Order: C-alpha cells, then structure tokens, then sequence
C-alpha cells in the first residue's frame, strides 16, 4: 500500500510541476513585455525632460549673461542658505574673520 | 488551473503596464512645463532686480551679504576659537 | 519504494530548473531592451542640451556647478575649519 | 557603448563635466558621509566680505 501510494504521489507531483513550469514561463514573458513598455515610456519621458531643460537653459544663459558677476553672487548666496538651512552641521570661525570685524571695539 | 491563472495574470498585468507608462509620460511633460515656467519666474525676478543693483552697487551688495551671513550663521552652530 | 521516490524527485525538480532558465533568459532580454532605450534617451538629452551650452558656455557652467554644489552640500554634513 | 561613443564624441569635456556632476549628486545622496571644507575654498569665496 505504501509503495502504490508513493507512486501515485509521484505522478501527481510530476503533473503539478509541469503546470508550474508552464505558468512560470508565461509569467516570465509577461514581465519582459511589461519591462519593455515601461522602458520605452521612460525613454520618451527622458527626451521630454531634456527638451525642457535645454529650453530653460537658453533663457537662463541669455538673461544671466546680461550680468554674470552679480548673478554669481546672488546664486552663491542662495546656495549657501539652502545648503546650511539644515542644523546638522558645525561651523568654526575666528574673531579675526572679516565678517566679525565689527566685534572688536572701535 | 495553474496555466489558466497564469494567462489571466498576464492579460491583467499588460494594461496596468500601459497605464503606468502613460502616467510616467504625463509626469515627464508636467515636469518640463514646470521647469520652463519656473525658469520664467527666475528670469523675470532677476531682470527686475538688476537695475536696482546697478544704480548703487555697494550698499545693496553689503545688505544682501549681511542678510545671507545672518541666515547661515543662525542656521548652524558656531565655534570662535582663535588660530 | 525508495527508487520510486527518487525518480519522483527527479521528475519534480527538472521542470522547475527549466522554468528558472526561461525566467533568467527573459530577464536578460528585458535588461538589453531597457539599457538600449535608456542609452537612446540619454543621447537625445545630451544632444539637445549641447548647443545651448555652446552658445553661452560660462553662464551654463556656473549655473550647473552652483546647483550641483548646493544639492551635494545640502545632502551631506559639513564642517568648516581653516587649515 | 556604441551609441554613447557616437553621441559624446561631439564634445568630450562637456560630457565629462555633466557626468561628473551627476555622479557627485548621486554618490553623496546618502546622508552618511562627512565633508570638511575651509572658508578659503573657492566655492565659499562669496562668504567673505566684499
């Protein structure tokens, strides 16, 4: 009885394994198609983003070549504020630094 | 049943991929428009502010510098050890 | 019975190997398609961006440099000490 | 690789600049590192008084 039961379980397991193999193959090809479509859409989106960036760069370039040094000054100040906005950093100064020149009594 | 379920899964998942593709493409176009519009805003403000600087450079430069240093030093810890 | 179960194990295990082989082959196909499409997108972006830089090199260089530095400095912790 | 070479052969220096800037943005994106600059650094040249 044990031997025949083992043989029947063998046949059932083989059938289920074949079904699972077919399902896995179908799911694999489906995933490939999904990835290809998503990649195509992402490529088109990248093209659009590049077009927008170039269009913005043109306006920035001309309007800022109107006066380069002052724009550099303003943009550097904005960058300093944005970078140091967080309170996770430590800054070391000196009383001889030119910002604190007013510290010393006149 | 396994085979039929796999076929149902693929037939279901393909339109979801198409919808996600359309969504990301629309997001990219929205980003492009926002970047352009945002640039327009930056360009206009910059052009407007420049003649004010050109009239009296020293005072406005000093004021902007002082304000920026005030903000950056207020946002960070300070150590004033001499060297 | 032991030999019967061994043959059962073989007949069970082999189809799973076939399925995994097909899965990794499809993943490789997807990788090739995705990397080619991404390369095309990056090529298009660089080709569109290049003439604008070629028109006004210094301003574009400065603006991109400042934006990248503000991003990187915001992302990382900082310590400003004299040397 | 063929596509990238054919594209970036137009101007290598600008491509190097852009790609290095993107690499700096991507690598430091994780808030796990520590940077030690100086007030005399060229980026912080506008932090000194005019």
């Amino acid at each position: 009885y044990n031997r025949m039961r083992a043989e029947r379980e063998a046949v059932a397991r083989r059938h289920r394994s074949q079904g699972q193999e077919e399902a896995e193959k179908l799911r694999a090809t489906a995933d490939y198609e999904v990835t290809r479509t998503l990649a195509e859409a992402e490529r088109q989106g990248r093209i659009m983003r590049g077009e927008g960036d170039a269009e913005a760069a043109k306006l920035f370039a001309d309007a800022f070549s109107k006066d380069p040094d002052f724009y550099a000054f303003i943009r550097s100040l904005r960058a300093y504020e944005n970078s140091f906005s967080g309170n996770q950093d430590v800054m070391v100064m000196s009383p001889d630094s030119d910002f604190f020149r007013y510290m010393k009594t006149p | 049943q396994y085979i039929r379920e796999a076929e149902a899964y693929t037939n279901e998942v393909q339109p979801r991929a198409n919808g996600q593709a359309q969504r990301i493409l629309e997001e990219a176009r929205a980003y492009k428009a926002q970047t352009i519009l945002e640039a327009q805003g930056e360009v206009a403000r910059f052009a407007k502010l420049l003649p004010e600087y050109k009239a009296a450079p020293e005072i406005t430069r000093e004021r902007l510098y002082i304000e920026t240093m005030e903000k950056v030093l207020g946002n960070t810890r300070k150590v004033l050890v001499n060297d």
